[PDB]
């Protein structure tokens, strides 16, 4: 198909190899999940979702028939959410959110009415 | 759905007609001159400023004006000093005490609308169960001090004596409404 | 403008601040005749947009 | 209104509108300032029977929040899928009336 | 008796911000009397942050140090800014006000306030 | 009705006047004191009293609902008439 | 031509005040020289057009 | 009942302060639109909840 | 189907159940409790550490894509130890729905700025500081807002009084507005409306 | 019978929205011929 002329949105900018761009971003997202530990529900669910979108970037060729598939906006969207993802992904290593409670509240912290 | 607003960038091959109505458009100043044509419209045009003071605006019965307090028909006041509305004013604009007239009737004894602190909403006329207090159609009441607009009792009363015949044509018009 | 708010004072008595939709609906019903004069601006105001 | 026949040609001409058509001051075409009574209708809770309060009584039905999981007394625990908040908004369609201005 | 810090982890490191700062206030001083036009003396400006440093003087929390002195630099920096008025540093001098008198039969004449 | 005290100031129908070593009087002073002059108390004792056949009798002031909420009267005590508790009319029953 | 009618009905306001006094009367007063239907005159002296 | 109404939202292209003006003029012009459903489809009965 | 009643589906709220356990299964070091209202929203309470790792999740994880922060505001709770509760309201586009995070806070213990998350924290925080008084670590510019230059106090905490502490005037002696204490002709008159007899057996607190 | 505030039977007129700015003017050929004309016999 034909190349976008533009992205409808201002500051974001038309990808002109929108399917290897994606396999970048993914292929990276699920190397850097490798080094979270196995139980990390954090870890689970992205790759579910990673791999999910790994696999139609592999299935469909056409941009225009990927965008239906992907249901994320324009394919330069969907490459933006990729870089976020993987962004987090860095941050969520250091910042271990899959360790237990830091601590309790006060017992009533969180009661209303009062 | 949805529709652009400034998506007009089909861009297309220019001609040399195309290419002279934009010189003539740019060099001439044409889109310049269809804005004096619409201000020189509106030169012959009757203006529509009405000759206020001996002309007025539309006004409708529901407007909220100046307080009164009403009576009924035998020329006994109709509040019965029930504070419903003091309660609901939510300016706390208003002040009332009330006591045992001398003939035992409920009657207020202070009734006071700080008209600098009221915000002209209307609640107190909707909650008054008596039609008592209303605002009246009137609204060229600007005084030279601050302390004229501090009404009490006998100022709301004379309100109602002088603006009763307009108040109640106005209740009237609107009463099925409410 | 100075129209519209001649339908904010038919239905609340107040040009401006109406207190008019409130929780459970609005306080009163529209005057007779209002739904007319609102039909008869709003045939008008598109070409006052276009002038404008 | 008033305007002579010579000076409507000068003013349709010079704004490009017909303006006799639309004019923004007022005349006869609005609504009398004077009307029949009104006689408005009631609602549907005007009812002589099988009109119970308790059956009808929508702030006591609000209850509290559901706790989905508490730190303290509700411990909130194939490989279970992921769940976005709600499904994916669908595109908008560009509009059939006049897509472009 | 556990508690976080804010800034400092002892009443001394917090003195040490308190002096920091009662420092850029000394030298705020004689610029703000000049380009207010306050009609004091640069002594009398100085006087007056000094009574509003003692003002304080009994604090022993170091958190509630942390943050007086966080107030101090705000306070300081609309000041600096010309952010306020001289009717607002005016304020600190309370020039219309008739103190109230503290002995008990200056306020046992005056009303029924202890 | 308006009386006037001993210093000349109007007396209101709730009872009010400025004492004369009142100084709030100054306030008056080139200006004037607002007193409604229709006393509601000597207005609703001019009507007549309403002669009804029964031993209760509705008031809803006149007007239907222009006038205040319906509340019915007593008229068995033959020795004083029924007043109206919000418009201050009197009945009394016929025998 | 229609100038002639336009112009007739400027004769008809400038003379139907009550000849020259009631036209500087009205043109000081109000700004405005326009004939009405008299309404009604309350007992003030307002008179409502 | 704004499911219940027709109308476009104006969307800019270029994010400065004409396609903003260019987005409001033609709100109005969808208000319009909105409005004339209203008058068309005003139904009859009750202005506020029946629930004292 | 009874007209003065709200009308009710239990799709949203399904669907914000399972949300919400989801939320606390990732982030299982901070979330303190989960809880969907019956008017359907999704609370997520967390200790006020996870406020930055929280906030960025919901932000940039794909199955979340929380972007726009809505609103930050702060409710002052005096009964409780950590009397300031921290409200953050977030909409994501891409699923179009909403999300409510809260934490805590007291008067001498500061939350973590998000502005690094959403740079639309700037003013509310500054707002939240201004009226509660809660201090935001990393703040780039923090200062009152909305009071008056030198203003004292935190006029939205319950125990600040509606009219405050000092009313200001112009002065002719001294050519200037000058601040005094606050003088009433009329006090504020205080209503007690509350009824003595229970409105909602639903919200009764046990009796002890 | 009920009377209320109601659209007429049938419904309003519809109602125009749409912008509508005329097309009006020369062509850009008039335009410099007409002002070209007149320099040459100004010129003259
Ligand atoms: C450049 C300047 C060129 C001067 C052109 C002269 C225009 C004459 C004129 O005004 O006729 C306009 C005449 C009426 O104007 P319109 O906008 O079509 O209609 C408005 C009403 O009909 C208007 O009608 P009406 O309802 O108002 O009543 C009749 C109309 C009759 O009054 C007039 O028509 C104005 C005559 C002056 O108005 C009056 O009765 C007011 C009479 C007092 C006139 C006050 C105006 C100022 C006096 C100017 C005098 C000159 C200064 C001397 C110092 O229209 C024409 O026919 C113009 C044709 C071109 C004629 C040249
Ligand atoms: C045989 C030999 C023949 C040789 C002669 C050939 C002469 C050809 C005629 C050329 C006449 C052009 C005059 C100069 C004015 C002009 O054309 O400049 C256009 C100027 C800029 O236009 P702009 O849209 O900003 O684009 C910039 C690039 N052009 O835009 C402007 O200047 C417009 C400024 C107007 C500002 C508003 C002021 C009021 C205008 C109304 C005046 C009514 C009288
Ligand atoms: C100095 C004058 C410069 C030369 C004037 C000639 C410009 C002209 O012809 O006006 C054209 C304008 C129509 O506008 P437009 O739709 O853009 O024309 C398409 C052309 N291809 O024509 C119009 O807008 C219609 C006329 C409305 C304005 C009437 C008032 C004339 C203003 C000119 C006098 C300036 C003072
Ligand atoms: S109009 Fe509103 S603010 Fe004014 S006195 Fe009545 S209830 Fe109070
Ligand atoms: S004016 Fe009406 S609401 Fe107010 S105290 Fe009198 S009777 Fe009650
Ligand atoms: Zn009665």
């Amino acid at each position: 198909g034909l190349l976008k002329k533009t992205t409808g949105l201002v500051g974001l900018a038309v990808c002109d190899t929108p399917h290897e761009r994606l396999t970048i971003l993914y292929t990276k997202t699920l190397d850097i999940l490798k080094h979270f530990p196995k139980h990390a529900a954090y870890r689970k669910y992205t790759e579910q979702i990673t791999n999910e979108k790994l696999d139609m970037v592999k299935a469909e060729p056409d941009v225009k028939k990927l965008e239906a598939l992907l249901q994320g906006g324009e394919v330069e969207e969907v490459i933006l959410q990729a870089e976020k993802e993987l962004s987090l992904a860095r941050k969520m290593l250091k910042w271990k959110p899959w360790e237990p409670l830091v601590e309790e509240p006060p017992a009533n912290q969180w009661k209303w009415p009062i | 759905t949805y529709k652009y607003v400034n998506k007009k960038e089909q861009e297309s091959e220019v001609d040399m007609k195309s290419a002279t109505d934009n010189a003539a458009r740019i060099l001439m100043w044409t889109e310049l001159i269809r804005g004096l044509g619409m201000t020189l419209s509106y030169l012959f045009r009757e203006p529509a400023t009405i000759n206020y003071p001996f002309e007025k605006g539309p006004l409708s019965p529901r407007f909220r004006g100046e307080h009164a307090l009403r009576r009924y028909p035998s020329g006994e006041e109709r509040c019965i000093a029930c504070k419903l509305c003091e309660a609901i004013c939510p300016a706390q604009a208003i002040t009332i005490e009330a006591e045992p007239r001398a003939d035992g009737s409920r009657r207020t004894t202070r009734y006071d609308i700080d008209m600098t602190k009221c915000i002209y909403c209307g609640f107190c006329q909707e909650a008054c169960p008596v039609d008592a207090i209303v605002e009246g159609p009137n609204f060229e009441f600007s005084t030279e001090t601050h302390e004229e607009l501090l009404y009490n009792k006998e100022k709301l009363l004379n309100n109602g004596d002088k603006w009763e015949a307009e108040i109640a044509a106005n209740i009237q018009a609107d009463y099925l409404y409410r | 403008r100075e129209k519209m708010f001649e339908f904010y004072e038919r239905v609340s008595g107040a040009r401006m601040h109406a207190a008019y939709i409130r929780p459970g609906g609005v306080h009163q019903d529209l005057p007779l005749g209002l739904l007319d004069d609102i039909y008869e601006f709003s045939k008008n105001f598109s070409l006052r947009i276009d002038e404008v | 209104a008033s305007a002579t026949r010579v000076i409507q040609k000068l003013r349709n001409w010079a704004s490009g509108q017909d303006l006799q058509a639309k004019l923004q001051l007022r005349y006869q075409e609005i609504a009398k300032r004077t009307q029949p009574p009104p006689k408005l209708p009631v609602g549907p809770s005007h009812k002589l029977s099988n009109n119970y309060y308790c059956t009808r009584d929508g702030r006591r039905e609000v209850v509290p929040p559901s706790i989905i999981m508490s730190s303290q007394k509700a411990l909130v625990s194939t490989e279970k899928k992921a769940v976005t908040p709600a499904p994916p908004m669908k595109r908008w369609e560009l509009s059939k009336d006049q897509p472009y201005l | 008796t556990s508690v976080k810090p804010i800034f400092s982890r002892d009443l001394n490191e917090a003195k040490r911000r308190v002096r920091e700062l009662y420092r850029a206030w000394y030298r705020e001083v004689p610029n703000t009397v000049h380009l207010m036009q306050l009609d004091i003396t640069v002594k009398q400006g100085r006087d007056k942050v000094r009574e509003m440093f003692m003002k304080n003087a009994h604090v022993t929390d170091p958190r509630v140090v942390d943050l007086l002195v966080i107030k101090g630099k705000m306070e300081l920096q609309e000041t600096i800014k010309v952010w306020k008025q001289r009717t607002h540093v005016m304020r600190f001098f309370h020039e219309t006000e008739t103190p109230r008198p503290k002995d008990f039969l200056s306020k046992f004449y005056m009303g029924h306030d202890p | 009705g308006v009386q006037v005290s001993p210093s000349g100031e109007k007396i209101t129908h709730t009872g009010q006047v400025y004492d004369e070593k009142d100084y709030r009087r100054v306030r008056f002073v080139d200006r004037q004191k607002e007193v409604n002059e229709n006393f509601a108390i000597d207005l609703i004792a001019q009507q007549p009293v309403n002669e009804v056949e029964h031993r209760i009798i509705a008031c809803d002031g006149g007007g239907g609902a222009l006038g205040h909420p319906k509340v019915y009267i007593n008229l068995d005590k033959e020795t004083k008439t029924g007043t109206c508790g919000y418009c201050g009319l009197q009945f009394k029953q016929h025998h | 031509m229609e100038l002639v009618e336009v112009l007739k009905r400027g004769v008809q306001q400038v003379t139907g005040h009550g000849g020259l006094r009631g036209l500087l009367r009205v043109f000081f007063r109000a700004n405005d020289i326009r004939i009405g239907t008299l309404v009604g005159e309350d007992k003030y002296g307002n008179k409502y057009y | 009942v704004y499911d219940q109404v027709e109308f476009d939202v104006p969307i800019g292209s270029r994010g400065d302060c004409y396609d903003r003006y260019l987005c409001r003029v033609e709100e109005m012009r969808q208000s319009l639109r909105i409005i004339e459903q209203c008058l068309n489809k005003m139904p009859p009965g009750e202005i506020k909840v029946d629930d004292a | 189907k009874r007209p003065t009643v709200r009308p009710r589906s239990d799709v949203t709220h399904k669907q914000l159940s399972a949300f919400g356990e989801y939320v606390a299964e990732i982030l299982p070091k901070y979330v303190q409790q989960v809880q969907v209202s019956c008017l359907d929203e999704l609370e997520i309470c967390i200790h006020p550490d996870g406020v930055i790792p929280t906030l960025t999740f919901l932000r940039d994880h794909t199955n979340a894509q929380f972007k726009s922060l809505a609103d930050l505001t702060a409710v002052d709770v005096p009964t409780r130890q950590n009397r300031f509760e921290i409200v953050y309201n977030l909409l994501s586009l891409r699923f179009n729905s909403r999300i409510r995070v809260k934490t805590y806070a007291d008067e001498l213990t500061p939350i973590d700025s998000i502005v690094s998350v959403h740079i639309a924290a700037n003013w509310y925080e500054r707002e939240v500081w201004d009226m509660f008084g809660v201090f935001f670590f990393n703040h780039p510019d923090l200062r009152r807002i909305l009071t008056d230059y030198g203003f004292e106090g935190h006029p939205f905490r319950k125990d600040f009084p509606l009219t405050g502490y000092v009313e200001l005037r112009y002065d002719d002696e001294v050519k200037r507005v000058v601040a005094e204490p606050v003088e009433l002709a009329q006090e504020f008159r205080k209503f007690d409306l509350n009824s003595p007899w229970e409105a909602f057996p639903a919200y009764r607190q046990p009796p002890e | 019978k009920v009377k209320q505030d109601m659209p007429p039977p049938g419904g309003y007129g519809p109602i125009d929205y749409k912008r509508n700015l005329p097309r009006r003017g020369l062509s850009g050929y008039s335009m410099f011929a007409v002002g070209i004309g007149a320099l040459i016999f100004g010129y003259w």
